[PDB]
């Protein structure tokens, strides 16, 4: 519970120093089409 | 069990309705062993 504890405040300490670190894994970069931001999130459409 | 899209999106979705394509002719294929006997009653009024 204290080991989930140190979990907790984990996220809170060392996405700062190391920076960015947001977790899940989203298409938002080159190779093809980029973002993923209009609309509603969709089957296959938008970026393609 | 249906796309939960977990970093994959495209190709579930494509092949989704390709497989099911597969197993509507692949079901009455598989009677095609027992097809030699019914085979038997084609054969049967062909030589009469």
């Amino acid at each position: 519970l204290n080991m989930r504890a140190d979990l907790e405040t984990y996220v809170f300490q060392d996405n700062l120093a190391t920076a960015m670190r947001r977790d899940g894994e989203i298409y938002q970069s080159i190779v093809n089409d980029i973002y993923d931001v209009p609309r509603n999130v969709t089957i296959t459409l938008e970026d393609g | 069990k249906k796309p939960e899209t977990p970093e994959e999106q495209q190709w579930l979705v494509e092949a989704q309705q390709a497989k099911q394509g597969q197993q509507d002719p692949a079901m009455v294929q598989a009677q095609g062993v027992l097809l030699q006997g019914q085979a038997e009653l084609a054969k049967a009024q062909n030589q009469t």
